[PDB]
């Protein structure tokens, strides 16, 4: 049988959130947000099985300067803990050199945020 | 003034109120003429893409036999479906065949079409002489130029890492300012005029 | 009645919205004023020290006006200095 | 990367937002994104806040709907789907990437999870309205 | 051997190109752009350009690539710089790199001008509801 490929996430709304009553179900069925769907796209186009879960460190990949270690979702993946990375990875030089991204998915930009207008 | 005014308190009452009413809505009149006559107001009549479906006076296509027309065609959004339905059903032809018949279309007449293009070659023309266009609302799609190489090049990678550091630093943002607003014609207060007839 | 009142009001309106935009009017005091408005064309001698400083300037106004220069004036920049007095006079206030 | 970015621009206009930045506000800045949206709340109007369009939006789409976003973009950066080096989930997953974009899938997700799932609505005369002359009329 | 299309601002000839021999007569987006990727890189390039479709496509009897990308597939250059759109066919034949630009599509209008007023343009600076009520309390009063 086809292994399953560990998929690797991290809880921001709404790219990941835990579905409502999140004890009655189990899995990947607890999970819903915007990538979840797009792994189960991915995945059927693909055609593998997989499992979700959650980067403990809860925190986006990046290096200790001096430890040269790798603290997120990408430390989770070049260390061979995960086979695939579904989450908002922001697409960067330092993150290029040691991980094989895919073209981008979101185009995203910086933006002003005010107060709406009564 | 009046050939008449009234003597008793309930006809002066009613003739007190309405002098009030009209002192108020001619003072008001006036002063928001005043207003309209200083400052200029140009409303764009379309600040998104719902509003250029809805709108019927307003003609929009693309160009014909092209990526937008193939985008418009596959479309899932609601709007963009409404879009489809209104550019198959549209007589004259609003499709066009080149960019440059569509600006004319566009130039020549006076609000009657709107083009549907990619951002840039919009950005670039409405910074050309004639300024006679603008860009409205946001994008309706995602694309990217990048740069091509054949399959095993050894240049992939290094063409890779080079645009995500010049990206990084700011490189392309400053040559994109270099060739659409700098060396840009028309960057970013008229007299009063009398009132004619 | 209605004529009268309608060309009244229109009239003290339209001589308010003049007074109005005649105070509003803050001519030029500085090289950021310049700088921001194209009304104006402002250039200097062809070959001279004023070129070569507005060239080779590392500040933010003049390098808005760097880019600004070499535009199509058709010809911003001047020959003969009498050449550009005698321009910014005969121009209706359209040169500096 | 805000901040970075900002620090590191060789723009004029971000330039002289970073001379304003780092400033006596005491403290533009701050340590936490909620943090920003709740002082951008409290403050009438006297705080702006600078952050990613996605986030932005989604706030927008947020109960109770008392924030904006305005303008365009100052950057231009993306998201992707990283797999580890020398891995045979490279070309697929960039391949059925861009077919979804293609496809529109992709779009369609964004306006499901943004909008057809916000708290919040979906989308001009100078002329004097009835409302600024009632008490006359009263 | 680089590649490149004189659809601007990307590229164009520099004024007086007569003048100027080879790859210094180009100027634009693009050109620039090469400049940066060779200096990052070290290779040293010419600029060319192809025509014959300005753009990569296939022909779906043919099926031979045309273009910059057919160009790209057979050997004739060594790289594309470009306003190339990233797309699947061409993923598929060609490698691409990371986005240099995004965009999308927009809109395009003519700006709006000074509108010729409108007889009974002297009633705009109240709005017909008012002007109603007024009638009304005339009539009441
Ligand atoms: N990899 S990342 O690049 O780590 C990163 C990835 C994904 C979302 C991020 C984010 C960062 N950031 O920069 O720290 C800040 C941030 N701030 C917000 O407010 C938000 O909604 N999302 C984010
Ligand atoms: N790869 S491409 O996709 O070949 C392509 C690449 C680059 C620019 C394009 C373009 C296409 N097109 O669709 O044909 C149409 C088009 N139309 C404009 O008006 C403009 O300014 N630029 C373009």
């Amino acid at each position: 049988q086809n292994r399953t490929y560990i998929v690797t996430t991290i809880l921001e709304d709404p790219y990941v959130m835990l579905k409502k009553n999140a004890n009655q179900f189990e899995g990947n069925d607890r999970y819903e947000g915007y990538c979840v769907e797009l792994a189960a796209e991915i995945a059927k186009h693909v055609g593998y099985s997989y499992r979700l879960e959650i980067v403990s460190d809860g925190k986006y990949g990046a290096r200790d300067p001096d430890t040269k270690a790798w603290n997120g979702m990408v430390g989770e993946l070049v260390y061979g803990r995960a086979d695939v990375a579904v989450a908002p990875l922001t697409i960067t030089l330092v993150r290029e050199e040691v991980i094989d991204f895919s073209k981008p998915f979101m185009s995203l930009g910086i933006s002003i945020m005010i107060k709406k207008p009564q | 003034g009046c050939d008449i005014s009234p003597r008793s308190l309930s006809g002066r009452i009613v003739g007190g109120v309405w002098w009030f009413f009209t002192l108020i809505i001619i003072s008001s009149y006036t002063a928001n003429l005043a207003a309209f006559l200083t400052v200029e107001r140009m409303v764009s009549p379309i600040e998104s893409a719902e509003d250029l479906s809805k709108q019927t006076e307003i003609a929009y296509g693309t160009l014909d036999s092209g990526s937008t027309k193939e985008f418009f065609r596959r479309s899932k959004i609601a709007v963009f479906d409404k879009m489809w339905t209104y550019m198959r059903s549209a007589e004259p032809s609003v499709f066009v065949r080149t960019t440059a018949e569509g600006v004319a279309r566009v130039r020549k007449s006076k609000g009657k079409y709107a083009y549907l293009l990619e951002s840039t070659m919009n950005e670039y023309i409405e910074q050309r002489k004639p300024c006679d266009t603008m860009k409205v609302g946001g994008n309706l799609d995602s694309k990217g130029y990048g740069i091509a190489t054949p399959k095993g090049s050894s240049l992939g990678t290094p063409v890779n890492l080079a645009v995500l550091k010049l990206s990084e630093q700011g490189v392309l943002d400053k040559l994109k300012n270099k060739w659409w607003y700098d060396k840009g014609e028309c960057g970013a207060k008229e007299k009063t005029s009398a009132l004619s007839l | 009645w209605f004529f009268t009142l309608i060309i009244i009001s229109s009239y003290t309106a339209n001589l308010a919205a003049f007074l109005t935009v005649e105070r509003m009017v803050s001519p030029i005091e500085s090289a950021e004023d310049l700088a921001k408005q194209t009304e104006i064309a402002y250039g200097t001698l062809e070959a001279g020290s004023t070129k070569e400083f507005f060239r080779r300037s590392k500040i933010a106004v003049f390098e808005k006006m760097w880019t600004y220069m070499k535009s199509a004036e058709p010809s911003v920049f001047v020959r003969t200095t009498e050449e550009g007095m005698i321009r910014v006079r005969k121009s209706k206030g359209k040169y500096a | 990367s805000t901040k970075e970015f900002f620090r590191r621009s060789k723009i004029a206009v971000f330039e002289k937002m970073w001379t304003y930045m780092k400033s006596a506000e005491p403290s533009v800045f701050v340590r936490t994104t909620e943090e920003g949206m709740i002082r951008v709340r409290k403050s009438k109007g006297k705080y702006a806040y600078l952050l990613e369009s996605t986030m932005n939006e989604y706030i927008e789409q947020r109960k109770p709907c008392d924030t904006m976003k305005v303008g365009g973009n100052l950057d231009s950066k993306g998201y992707g789907i990283a797999t580890p080096k020398g891995s045979a989930l490279r070309g697929p997953v960039n391949l059925a990437v861009l077919k979804l974009s293609e496809q529109g899938v992709l779009d369609k997700l964004k306006s499901k999870w943004w909008y057809d799932k916000g708290e919040c609505g979906s989308k001009k005369t100078s002329a004097l309205s009835l409302s600024n002359v009632a008490g006359v009329f009263y | 051997v680089v590649t490149t299309i004189l659809e601007s601002p990307y590229v164009m000839m520099k004024k007086n190109h007569e003048m100027l021999e080879g790859n210094e007569r180009y100027e634009g987006y693009c050109v620039d752009l090469a400049a940066e990727i060779a200096k990052h890189c070290g290779f040293k390039y010419k600029l060319t350009i192809v025509g014959d479709g300005k753009y990569g496509a296939r022909d779906a009897d043919t099926k031979i690539w045309n273009g910059m990308v057919g160009e790209l597939v057979y050997g004739k250059a060594d790289i594309a710089i470009a306003p190339l759109t990233i797309t699947l066919v061409r993923e598929e034949v060609i490698d691409f790199s990371k986005p240099f630009m995004s965009l999308g599509i927009s809109i395009m209008i003519k700006k709006p001008q000074k509108s010729k007023p409108g007889v009974f343009s002297f009633l705009d600076p109240l709005a017909y509801e008012i002007w109603m009520c007024i009638v009304f309390a005339y009539i009441g009063v």
